[PDB]
């Protein structure tokens, strides 16, 4: 299959999505107006995956921008590459969602969702073979969290045979906007367990830490986090946008990364962490990439076990060095890789590097350590729920404690399952 | 799931409506019981004054006999 359909929902969603479109539009030689102006053919060979070709060369990101408040989307229309987006594809309400999962999922989002699905049909029907959808959102607010998951369900109802993929930003007290974030997160984790094939877990905690204690940025802004994010998103979408050995699809990825249906929550990592005149050595990239101080989650992989791993190496380097170093990471730390999935680390190389960098390495892990993230949230949730705090904001939207109870259970279960496989 | 979603938003609409309704009732009960209470008090005051009047007529009549 070929074409992907991209969806941005909420503030955080539209911010990281706009950055992603800037970054890969640069990689593919597309100026802010939609005109190709690059050297290589490699830049246009698979451009059909993320861009719809229109009129005089113009390329338009197959993207749908969604929000319950007009702010962030105006911000987007206004800013860099602001007018590469089809103007029809801005779908927005006025009410807002008040960092409330119930509002985005049940009340306000329900109004907006049908107009979103309308734009979704228009894009999907203009595709030769739609692989599926990619959604960007946080799980801690209201629009992205609740409306996004509602969209995930709606879309699955209408395209049950396509692939659901999300970059979902997990909330962290270090970087918080509201106390209800654990609730919102636990609710959408519930949805995601059931309705996505692959969710990249972008944990704001890790982005903070890597901004603070590695990039040594004492006061990080959401832009500082989002540059880590857009770097990761370019990284993990590379082999889907560029020709090569392992021409990748969303399904094969799923098939190759998801041993068990529910355990589809991935940990991304990137080297070199930027914020670079000296390119690193393959050995460097590799070891940096597998260290925790380069994980975008928060979990330490040395605490659990890799079920599956995919590495992408971008730039001009020796494939011999790449294979040697990859096998060196495994053979050396063969304890952290399960023995019941043989040959579970795959590697790809693409010649085109990211902007600014000459050599780079991105990494995708189905590791059992993600249980830590989920556990963290579970705790925070429980604390409050145990004393039924801040629940009125949700109950007044028609919800019942039972829903929450169920969600919690599910996440708890997820953790359990993950652990089950850590001891195998 | 779609039916659940319809039920939740239905619950929200019903609960707000019940709020507005119980408010309207409570307030009407209060305003009416206040009006009954205040009127009763002024009525009894004016009636005390009327018994004062009747006793004044009684006094005048008692003297126009002496
Ligand atoms: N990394 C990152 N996280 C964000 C950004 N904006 C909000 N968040 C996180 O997302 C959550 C708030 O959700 P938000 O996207 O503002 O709400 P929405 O518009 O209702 O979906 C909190 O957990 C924030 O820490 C962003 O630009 N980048
Ligand atoms: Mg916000």
């Amino acid at each position: 299959m070929r074409e992907i359909v991209h969806i941005q929902a909420g503030q955080c969603g539209n911010q990281i999505g706009a950055k992603f479109w800037e970054v890969i539009s640069d990689e593919h030689g597309i100026d802010p107006t939609g005109s190709y102006h690059g050297d290589s053919d490699l830049q246009l060979e698979r451009i059909n995956v993320y861009y719809n070709e229109a009129t005089g060369n113009k390329y338009v990101p197959r993207a749908i921008l969604v929000d319950l408040e007009p702010g962030t989307m105006d911000s987007v229309r206004s800013g860099p590459f602001g007018q590469i987006f089809r103007p029809d594809n801005f779908v927005f309400g006025q009410s807002g969602a008040g960092n409330n999962w119930a509002k985005g999922h049940y009340t306000e989002g329900a109004e907006l969702v049908d107009s979103v699905l309308d734009v979704v049909r228009k894009e999907s029907e203009s595709c030769d073979c739609l692989q599926g959808f990619q959604l960007t959102h946080s799980l801690g607010g209201g629009t992205g969290s609740g409306m996004g998951t509602l969209l995930i369900s709606k879309i699955r109802e209408e395209y049950p045979d396509r692939i659901m993929n999300t970059f979902s930003v997990m909330p962290s007290p270090k970087v918080s906007d509201t106390v209800v974030e654990p609730y919102n997160a636990t609710l959408s984790v519930h949805q995601l367990v059931e309705n996505t094939d692959e969710t990249y877990c972008i944990d704001n905690e890790a982005l903070y830490d890597i901004c603070f204690r590695t990039l040594k940025l004492t006061t990080p802004t959401y832009g500082d986090l989002n540059h880590l994010v857009s770097a990761t998103m370019s990284g993990v979408t590379t082999c889907l946008r560029f020709p090569g050995q392992l021409n990748a699809d969303l399904r094969k990825l799923a098939v190759n990364m998801v041993p068990f249906p529910r355990l589809h929550f991935f940990m991304p990592g990137f080297a070199p962490l930027t914020s670079q005149y000296r390119a690193l050595t393959v050995p460097e990239l590799t070891q940096q990439m597998f260290d925790s101080k380069n994980m975008m989650a928060a979990c330490d992989p040395r605490h659990g076990r890799y079920l599956t791993v995919a590495a992408i190496f971008r730039g001009r380097m020796s494939m011999k060095e790449v294979d040697e170093q990859m096998l060196n990471v495994q053979n050396k730390n063969s304890s952290y890789f399960v023995e019941w999935i043989p040959n579970n680390v795959k590697t790809a190389v693409c010649d085109i590097p990211p902007r600014g960098l000459k050599m780079s390495a991105t990494f995708i892990g189905n590791s059992t350590a993600i249980q830590e993230l989920f556990k963290r949230i579970s705790e925070q949730f429980t604390a409050m729920f145990r004393r039924k705090a801040f629940l009125h904001w949700y109950t007044g939207e028609g919800m019942d404690e039972m829903e929450f109870t169920e969600a919690e259970s599910n996440m708890n279960d997820l953790v359990s399952e993950y652990q089950q496989y850590q001891d195998a | 799931k779609r039916e659940h979603e319809r039920e939740v938003i239905q619950k929200a609409i019903e609960e707000n409506n019940n709020f507005i309704k119980m408010a309207k009732e409570k307030l009407a009960q209060k305003m009416e019981s206040n009006k009954e209470n205040r009127e009763a008090h002024l009525a009894a005051m004016l009636e005390r004054l009327q018994e004062k009047d009747k006793h004044a007529e009684e006094v005048r009549k008692n003297k126009e006999l002496k």
